[PDB]
């Protein structure tokens, strides 16, 4: 099950 | 620095045994960038239903895909994978060995 | 032994001239791959790529396919930003990829997490073990690093990485259970190859095995052989198994001096094998 996207660097 | 060659393997899923269907794998690893191709060769010719895995990668970051199809190997075929990369100035080939 | 882990491996290329960054994206199960996403497929969706994976419903499979599309926008930004952060051109092709996930014990409780990238190959920043602070490479990755800090995003991952991560690992293991828990111990053999009238190599084969880790030893006299002795990757043998073999070069004649050892999780106990000349 995956993670959500969080901030770009 | 950023670009590192493909190790190559060619081998069977099974032992082989003449006359005896199996999958041949060529398994290339070890690479950066991502882009690469890749065929299997009988007798020299490329062959058309050749399947490969999804692109993954391993600790050090560098890139790996299987390739494979389906055949029936015999006494005298030929088979190898031929490999090109940025890395190579020239397509790589390397022969099937049944004992490697 | 006993324990097991998650990871989703993400891969972001750019190609300038050649559209969008492509987004690729695979999710294993220790050594089994279950899923996958790409970005250039005809219509991108999160598929299966195990059996045991197929019984999720349609809410996964549609939280997961925007989660990707997400992401993919997510790091086509981050791409951007790092030309900008490596003063790059606008021409070049360039790499970020990403690898996430945790380990769990036997009891399924977490032994660690992990969140880290690479770009061009290189590592770039990490999440530190601790789930709470990060290690970056270089002053364009502590760029990045005070944007995770201000945006709070350890915290977010420290919760993922703590909660969802390990329980969905542990709904994966009890429900791929006959594939995920069961682990296959190689088969093994040592084929004699002379070379010339003075030597031949000795090739210790592993077949068969399920996960990946393994060792390969040859000894002479009791003693750990590396000189004259060649060891290939581990290989898929695209069964879900794996294959390896080890080979040392041998004064012909001695072949009963070498011992080859093998160590594995399906084996209760090291393998010693010789060549039987049959």
């Amino acid at each position: 099950f995956p993670r959500p996207w969080l901030h770009g660097l | 620095m950023i670009q590192r060659t493909p190790k190559i393997q060619v081998y069977s899923r099974h032992p082989a045994e003449n006359g005896k269907s199996n999958f041949l794998n060529c398994y290339v690893s070890g690479f950066h960038p991502s882009d690469i191709e890749v065929d299997l060769l009988k007798n020299g010719e490329r062959i058309e239903k050749v399947e490969h895995s999804d692109l993954s990668f391993s600790k050090d970051w560098s890139f790996y895909l299987l390739y494979y199809t389906e055949f029936t190997p015999t006494e005298k075929d030929e088979y190898a994978c031929r490999v090109n990369h940025v890395t190579l100035s020239q397509p790589k080939i390397v022969k099937w060995d049944r004992d490697m | 032994m006993g324990s097991h882990s998650m990871r989703y491996f993400y891969t972001s290329v750019s190609r300038p001239g050649r559209g969008e960054p492509r987004f690729i994206s695979v999710g294993y199960v220790d050594d089994t791959q279950f899923v996958r996403f790409d970005s250039d497929a005809a219509s991108p969706r999160e598929e299966p790529r195990a059996p045991w994976i197929e019984q999720e419903g349609p809410e996964y499979w549609d939280r997961n396919t925007q989660i990707y599309k997400a992401q993919a926008q997510t790091d086509r930004e981050s791409l951007r930003n790092l030309r900008g952060y490596y003063n790059q051109s606008e021409a070049g092709s360039h790499t970020l990829q990403s690898m996430y996930g945790c380990d769990v014990g036997p009891d399924g409780r977490l032994l660690r997490g992990h969140n880290q990238y690479a770009y061009d190959g290189k590592d770039y920043i990490a999440l530190n073990e601790d789930l709470r602070s990060w290690t970056a490479a270089d002053t364009a990755a502590q760029i990045s690093q005070r944007k995770l800090e201000a945006a709070r995003v350890a915290e977010q991952l420290r919760a993922y990485l703590e909660g969802e991560c390990v329980e969905w690992l542990r709904r994966y293991l009890e429900n791929g259970k006959d594939k995920l828990e069961r682990a296959d111990p190689p088969k093994t053999h040592v084929t004699h190859h002379p070379i010339s009238d003075h030597e031949a190599t000795l090739r210790c084969w592993a077949l068969g095995f399920y996960p990946a880790e393994i060792t390969l030893t040859w000894q002479r006299d009791g003693e750990d052989q590396t000189q004259d002795t060649e060891l290939v990757e581990t290989r898929p043998a695209g069964d879900r198994t794996f294959q390896k073999w080890t080979a040392v070069v041998v004064p012909s004649g001695e072949e009963q001096r070498y011992t080859c050892h093998v160590q594995h999780e399906g084996l209760p106990k090291p393998l010693t094998l010789r060549w039987e000349p049959s």
